[PDB]
């Protein structure tokens, strides 16, 4: 398994074109804050490529 | 019911609040694998097979 490619499965808005997001903020998938911290809905945007 | 004998509710004739059952956090596991769950309040379906 070749993990080293990375995509981003979550965020909040669509990219403008050129634009590059390497931003490792955590998302809040819910209705509850996450507060920079993983848990109930709350996941990390950057998932890897199996 | 059991798994073998698993009941099936058909959804139609409503409409459907799928933000109630998104925000509740009663529920452990909540993935969906051909639609968005914010988008579940947005789009339309002919009838929901439960």
């Amino acid at each position: 398994g070749n993990y080293n490619y990375l995509y981003r499965l979550f965020r909040k808005s669509n990219l403008k074109p050129f634009e590059r997001d390497i931003s490792t903020e955590i998302y809040q998938a819910g209705s509850t804050p996450c507060n920079g911290v993983k848990g109930f809905n709350c996941y990390f945007p950057l998932q890897s490529y199996g | 019911a059991s798994v073998y004998a698993w009941n099936r509710k058909r959804i139609s004739n409503c409409v459907a609040d799928y933000s109630v059952l998104y925000n509740s956090a009663s529920f452990s596991t909540f993935k969906c694998y051909g639609v968005s769950p914010t988008k579940l309040n947005d789009l339309c379906f002919t009838n929901v097979y439960a």
